RNA sequence: GCUGGGAAGGCCCGGCGGGGAAGGUGGCUCGGGGGCCCCCGAGUGUUACAGCCCCCCCGGCAGCAGCACUCGCCGAAUCCCGGGGCCGAGGGAGCGAGACCCGUCGCCGCGCUCUCCCCCCUCGGGGGGGCCGGGCCACCCCUCCCACGGCGCGACCGCU
RNA sequence: UGGGCCACUUUUGGUAAGCAGAACUGGCGCUGCGGGAUGAACCGAACGCCGGGUUAAGGCGCCCGAUGCCGACGCUCAUCAGACCCCAGAAAAGGUGUUGGUUGAUAUAGACAGCAGGACGGUGGCCAUGGAAGUCGGAAUCCGCUAAGGAGUGUGUAACAACUCACCUGCCGAAUCAACUAGCCCUGAAAAUGGAUGGCGCUGGAGCGUCGGGCCCAUACCCGGCCGUCGCCGGCAGUCGA
RNA sequence: ACGUCGCUUUUUGAUCCUUCGAUGUCGGCUCUUCCUAUCAUUGUGAAGCAGAAUUCACCAAGCGUUGGAUUGUUCACCCA
RNA sequence: GGUUGGCCUCGGAUAGCCGGUCCCCCGCCGGGGUCCGGUGCGGAGUGCCCUUCGUCCUGGGAAACGGGGCGCGGCCGGAG
């Protein structure tokens, strides 16, 4: 679509969302990203701490620091595994990575906005409950990142201001069934042809 | 021998008369085949093995498709086959609750598949029989025969993924 | 194959009352609570009667593996009902050759000091899971006792003060000292 | 049982292309007019045409 | 925890499928995946189906596993299974999008009047009452 | 259209019945429960306060590979209508007048008029019925031959 | 031109070889195109310049066209998982991982497993020796009491002793035990720059086996246009509006 | 032991595919990195592990693996 | 050079959830425990909001404690 597509990113395995992410991307829609670090691999996180610590010791003999960059961070990560489905190298590759924007928890912008779930990549349907799976803000973080407590607290602390919001969403609601009850012999009217054509049964 | 759902044949063939023999014996086969250009062909590979026939030296005198008697009725088919392995040759009794008897088989050709990694090629079907509920051996048929059978879908999986794609809200799986 | 149904019920006494949030289970008796949750499970939990408190565990449509889990987490009720009526008591000998090995009893028995196993100077510091708490009985002459609500954590620090009493580089059939739990029983032996 | 005469009239297509072909299915191929992929013919039914049939 | 088990004479809601929209009764149960299902009075006659394609309902027949489609029947009249049904809130849901999903033109056009007038007028009377929530002066 | 001249199935409380059971209804017994009255589990078995299967002394009605979407192969036993896409190559077709405003032409399929009556809308225009005789089939009678299949009766030949 | 080479199959020498030498057919050489990520030879198909349709082989998470099917049934968890002709890495042997199959055995006359009792006399049987008492060995292999107890299954002693099993019995009350077999998984499984199911990744599958329906596109097939070649040794001297 | 199944390419063969309009051909010295089939060191399991010493195996290549006589030697051998 | 209305936010569970409500505790609001509803999510992202022909006579309803100022001034919240 034309707007920013926000998504979370709790809950979600990694390539399944990466696939997901990289065709919209491709498709000319920018995508947001955020809390990287609830995204889920499945497998158990020892084999996949071996995944990363393999990757890890992939780098240039002669000079390291030409070699393979790892980033540690899961926003970083994520970021890495949609460039393996994005076609980078050419012009049309890059412009599609440079609509995708990845987080480690949710910044100010993201964190008063509604957030989709693309449940074709969520771990509750697209994999048995008996698995097991990995976190990658735990692997990320064992890995090298530093930043798994400063994002706690800060998403603990998002978290609060998000409770307080809902409780006032929950009493503006109760007002407006509360209202809609006073206003009933003047609102019947409207009512009933809503119910006539299938809204508000 | 390919698949689909297997259909079950009756298959009538004799061999050719002959100034030995003016009137050869009939013989009949029940043979499982997705169609009867199949069910011919499968129809004179067994008849090779058993009497001393081919299709040169004999001919089909009928070939119809048998239908179920009772399709609607629940019933327990038990099946003895003899299927080649990567090492060996094995006769194996399995059993299957179906409405048709040509669907137990087509069960049977997708369980041996993928329980044996047996193809339709090594499976040779040699007899099925509608057998009694007391008369079945295997705990998977026999854990069905329950008067008063009750049990929940525990965890529905949402399989409507795509449709929406992207939505506000997490899929439920309790039911 | 998948079982249909494969169930297993437990009874709780009556000075006892189970409570429970999903598949949480909150076992609450004269010794004290205990919680447990069992959401690596995928089980049905429910409780049956308000005469003699049965809690059913229900496993639909299950495997091999999944099948063993039922009389687990019957087990863990059942150790659970059991700690907070009778409670846990490990009772621990300390075996030795030659030098005797000198225990004493940190804050509210909560620390554990080894001081002369097989006569060196380090001195072991062992500190119980908390809710666990240690003791020097005073029936025999070397002898500990750890006392607590929870079977889990009673033995796991059992097994620590037993490790940590560990001979190395030596032939272990020969060197026998050490710490080694003697009888798994209850309090109030009821 | 009426068993019905054996069927008189076949109607032939050729469904492999023209690489790689042996010299005697070839040669007849190219009796039964069939010398490109997709190409169909009638072909009278008994000893000495089903014996070419069996050849292709 | 759960409430609603495949049992027989538990009615199902098809959801998709041949026999999308329709309810049966469960008569029999095969193999884990599939049960021998009949709506007499639902115009499905007896076969078998799926079991991912159903959604359990809260009605209950009393008849015997794999009894005759008369019983069936007879059992599906005597509960009124079909009045039933339609008074349930997951049936008016049902109902509520098939005639949203036909609604024309001219129709989401009075809708949009009347939805207009409608949500001012609640809006109104909230305002309204946070101003009186708002006048609260005790210590 | 065919098929096992489909298989099942629906309705006729299918009726006179017979038999069999179990994934066992009612009842009975035992063991656990709800305020001696109502539930849950385990046994017994043959219909009871449910049902299932097979055979009937025999079925009848509807529908019929179903517009209650259970399971086929088809079309000389097959026709009608609609939608989307790509394309428009060619350029003297006149045997008739002796072409001349101009080959609206060949093959093919049709309509009307050179016959007369009516009928219906419409102010002359439109829409219809045809208008008399023959065969062939359908209905009834009785009527020959042939083909194919079945059954029975023989006489001949061959085989014990 | 008279250097050939490759593949299925047959085939000789060689431990073998991307080795050397034959037979048959096809190919590459001389050949582009779709697929096998990549590649002289494999699979499909052979080619004028184009439009439309449809396919082959092969595919359809994303790279990357196409399954964004409410696809069907199972199998499988790998702390080196697996993932498609040629083909680009594995064996014998194992597994109380799990799944299916075969054969056999026990059991309400009380299986199996646990806990609990008994496990005797002749006889410390014979021949062996330094001592071998059931238990280093050579032969024998019995009888009585019995519910049952081998003149002995192991531990142990210099020999004894003391344990333990076979066998019988109590509590327990309903199914249980064994040997095979073959699927996936695991062990077996060690190399040098950092690295390869093509990559990312994938575990209600994007893995393995058996199947369904759609769908994708080759220079292949069908229809049409245009160019040329070949063929009809085609037609036109009748410009004959009479 | 008799047999039997493998792996490796630090041996030597076998072959002759690349290079003969040239890829400088042994050893040493210097220097870096890699492998593990681990000699030592860390943590372990087993012993015919009493202790000391030693032997077998596991995780494991982080770190180290030396000075000299003779010989061009690689190898070898000896001293320490 | 794109684009051709907006959504201003609970945390989450998935063998479970959501909403509401009286008593107890925590400085007049939240957390619990009862109790009542809903759950193929209807307090629903398969959703919700806004909704554009403009004006003129002209009535009835909705409102009238209302609506608009790139009008001033003050205060508050928000730091990832
Ligand atoms: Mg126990
Ligand atoms: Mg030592
Ligand atoms: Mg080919
Ligand atoms: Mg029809
Ligand atoms: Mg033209
Ligand atoms: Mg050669
Ligand atoms: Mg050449
Ligand atoms: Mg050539
Ligand atoms: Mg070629
Ligand atoms: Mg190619
Ligand atoms: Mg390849
Ligand atoms: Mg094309
Ligand atoms: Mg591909
Ligand atoms: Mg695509
Ligand atoms: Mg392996
Ligand atoms: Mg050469
Ligand atoms: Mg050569
Ligand atoms: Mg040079
Ligand atoms: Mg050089
Ligand atoms: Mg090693």
């Amino acid at each position: 679509e034309v707007q920013v597509l926000v998504l979370d990113g709790r809950g979600h395995l990694l390539g399944r969302l990466a696939a997901i992410v990289a065709k919209q991307v491709l498709l000319g829609r920018k995508v947001v990203v955020v809390r990287c670090e609830g995204i889920n691999i499945s497998g158990n996180f020892y084999r996949n701490k071996l995944k990363y610590l393999a990757f890890l010791r992939k780098r240039m003999n002669t000079n390291p620091s030409r070699g393979p960059y790892h980033f540690r961070a899961p926003s970083r990560i994520f970021w890495r595994t949609v460039r393996g489905m994005l076609p980078h190298k050419t012009k049309r590759g890059q412009a599609a990575l440079d609509r995708l924007k990845v987080f480690d928890g949710i910044p100010p912008p993201y964190d008063k906005k509604k957030r989709m779930v693309v449940p074709a990549a969520l771990k509750v349907v697209r994999l048995k409950p008996t698995r097991k799976f990995a976190y990658l803000g735990r692997l990320a973080h064992e890995v090298g990142w530093k930043y798994q407590a400063v994002t706690a607290t800060l998403e603990e602390k998002r978290k609060e201001k998000a409770k307080i919001h809902y409780r006032k969403k929950k009493q503006l609601m109760r007002l407006r069934k509360q209202a809609e009850k006073n206003v009933e012999k003047k609102i019947d009217k409207y009512t009933e042809v809503l119910k006539t054509h299938g809204l508000l049964v | 021998k390919a698949s689909g759902t297997l259909r079950e044949y009756k298959v009538v063939g004799r061999c050719l008369p002959t100034p030995k023999c003016h009137t050869p014996p009939l013989y009949r086969m029940r043979i499982f085949a997705p169609n009867h250009v199949v069910a011919k062909s499968r129809f004179w590979y067994f008849v090779s093995q058993l009497k001393k026939m081919k299709k040169s030296s004999g001919e089909i005198v009928y070939c119809g498709q048998v239908f179920e008697k009772s399709p609607l009725r629940v019933k327990n088919f038990g099946i003895w086959l003899r299927y080649d392995s990567r090492s060996g040759t094995h006769n194996m009794y399995r059993e299957y609750r179906d409405l048709t008897t040509a669907g137990a088989v087509t069960q049977c050709y997708r369980d041996m598949g993928a329980r044996h990694r047996a193809r339709a090629h090594s499976i040779q079907i040699m007899k099925v029989e509608e057998i009694a509920a007391s008369k079945c051996r295997r705990p998977a048929v026999k854990q069905f025969h329950d008067s008063k059978i009750k049990f929940p879908l525990p965890h529905r999986v949402l399989r409507r993924q795509h449709k929406p794609r992207f939505t506000t809200k997490r899929p439920n799986t309790f039911f | 194959m998948k079982t249909i149904l494969s169930n297993q019920t437990v009874d709780i006494p009556e000075n006892v009352d189970i409570t429970l949030k999903g598949r949480t289970v909150i076992v609450k008796g004269p010794r004290g609570t205990l919680r447990r949750d069992f959401n690596h499970i995928n089980v049905e939990l429910s409780l049956l009667g308000k005469k003699k408190k049965r809690l059913r565990v229900d496993k639909w449509w299950g495997n091999r593996k999944e099948l063993a889990t039922v009389r687990t987490i019957c087990s863990h009720v059942q150790n659970m009902i059991k700690g907070v009526t009778l409670g846990f008591r490990y009772k621990m000998r300390s075996v030795y050759a030659h030098f005797p090995i000198n225990v004493v009893i940190q804050e509210n028995g909560s620390l554990v000091e080894i001081r002369n196993f097989l006569g060196e100077k380090y001195i072991r510091r062992v500190r119980m899971r908390p809710g666990v708490a240690c003791s020097v009985s005073q029936a025999q002459k070397d002898e500990l006792i750890l006392e607590g609500n929870d079977i889990e954590l009673v033995s796991n620090s059992a097994a620590l003060i037993q490790q940590a009493t560990t001979v190395k580089n030596k032939d272990i059939r020969k060197f026998l000292d050490g710490i080694y739990v003697s009888e798994k029983g209850t309090v109030q032996q009821a | 049982f009426y068993v019905p005469a054996e069927p008189k009239l076949a109607f032939v297509i050729r469904i492999r292309g023209i690489n790689g072909v042996s010299p005697k299915v070839r040669k007849v191929l190219q009796l039964l007019r069939l010398r490109q992929i997709f190409n169909g013919t009638f072909v009278k039914l008994n000893k000495a045409s089903i014996n070419m049939l069996r050849i292709v | 925890v759960f409430r609603r088990f495949v049992e027989v004479g538990r009615v199902a809601y098809v959801s998709f499928g041949p026999h999308a929209g329709k309810l049966v009764a469960i008569v029999d149960v095969i193999d884990q995946n599939r049960a021998l299902v009949d709506g007499p009075c639902t115009q499905v006659r007896r076969q078998a189906m799926p079991f991912k394609c159903m959604q359990l309902t809260d009605f209950i027949l009393k008849f015997p596993h794999s009894a005759h489609q008369k019983y069936v029947r007879q059992a599906w009249q005597k509960a009124d299974i079909n009045t039933k049904w339609a008074a349930t809130r997951w049936a008016k849901k049902i109902e509520a999008r098939e005639r949203k999903a036909k609604m024309t033109d001219f129709d989401r056009f009075k809708v949009m009047k009347a939805k207009k007038m409608r949500n001012r007028i609640i809006k109104n009377e909230v305002k309204k009452l946070q101003k009186a929530a708002l006048l609260k002066a005790s210590p």
